[PDB]
């Protein structure tokens, strides 16, 4: 069933995190803080819609600015794109 | 498969995001504020609701 979908999904999430993070001017100013972002991606990783859903307002703010710029990799699977056409993500510098 | 105050976003086939039947790219598309977040539209950034 969900055979091996779980691992890829966790993986892909962590790859979104690192793409957003790579676009920070000062990613160390936010080191312990947490932000929850709700993301919608196209079939090829292109940003469609982004909104925050919990956590630090300052971090949430910078993390949306960085999300505008990130190059997000292409979903490697139907199951993964199924999840990340709409999904919440904990972002932690 | 969705819509914003500026319109409806549909996923085409061959998997391109379209709006008004337009396959929006990184080039005719920008990210515009929407409440506490952003959302992508194309050439209608100033279109009142």
């Amino acid at each position: 069933n969900n055979g091996a979908s779980g691992a890829d999904i966790n993986n892909y999430a962590g790859q979104i995190k690192s793409a957003i993070e790579s676009k920070f001017y000062d990613a160390s100013s936010y080191a312990g803080k947490t932000c929850t972002l709700r993301i919608k991606l196209a079939p090829d990783g292109m940003l469609l819609d982004i909104k925050p859903e919990g956590g630090d307002p300052a971090l949430c703010q910078a993390a949306l600015a960085a999300a505008k710029l990130a190059k997000i990799p292409k979903p490697p699977s139907q199951a993964v794109y199924e999840v990340f056409k709409n999904a919440p993500l904990d972002f932690k510098p | 498969s969705y819509n914003t105050p500026w319109g409806k976003v549909i996923i085409n086939a061959a998997g391109q995001p379209t709006m008004n039947g337009t396959v929006m790219t990184a080039d005719n598309s920008s990210m515009v504020p929407y409440g506490r977040g952003f959302t992508r539209v194309l050439n209608s950034l100033v279109n009142n609701p």
